[PDB]
């Protein structure tokens, strides 16, 4: 079900913390 | 030790949370998008230090896999059995894709 395994998990972080 | 959230920001106990060995600083499930199983109870390390079983170096989020159940990571050009596009699907344990 899409890449949002690592993808959103990591990326979002990315969101959340760079935010 | 309080072991706030990583990314979250918010004290916890230290038990119920996902506990990075190697940070050192626990999570919750919900702001990582982890599952909560006993093999990442014990403490899986986080996105922010995570590594391919393959080379063991971190980066390329969107082109590796990681498992929903247990924590191990996957590079579309290295992994266990490598594939030439990423999968439309998710490729992670039997257990892991549901
Ligand atoms: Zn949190
Ligand atoms: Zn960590
Ligand atoms: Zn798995
Ligand atoms: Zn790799």
């Amino acid at each position: 079900t899409g890449a949002r395994t690592l993808a959103d998990i990591k990326a979002k972080a990315q969101l959340v913390k760079a935010q | 030790g309080s072991a706030r959230c990583a990314v979250c920001e918010g004290p916890g106990e230290l038990c119920d949370l996902f506990f990075c060995t190697s940070c050192g600083h626990h999570y919750h499930g919900a702001c990582l998008d982890t599952a909560l199983t006993a093999r990442k109870r014990a403490g899986w390390q986080c996105p922010e230090c995570k590594v391919c079983q393959a080379c063991r170096k971190p980066g390329n989020d969107s082109k590796m896999l990681v498992c929903e159940t247990c924590d191990k990571g996957y590079h579309t050009f290295c992994l266990k059995p490598p594939m030439e596009e990423l999968p439309a699907h998710s490729w992670k344990c039997k257990a892991c894709r549901v």
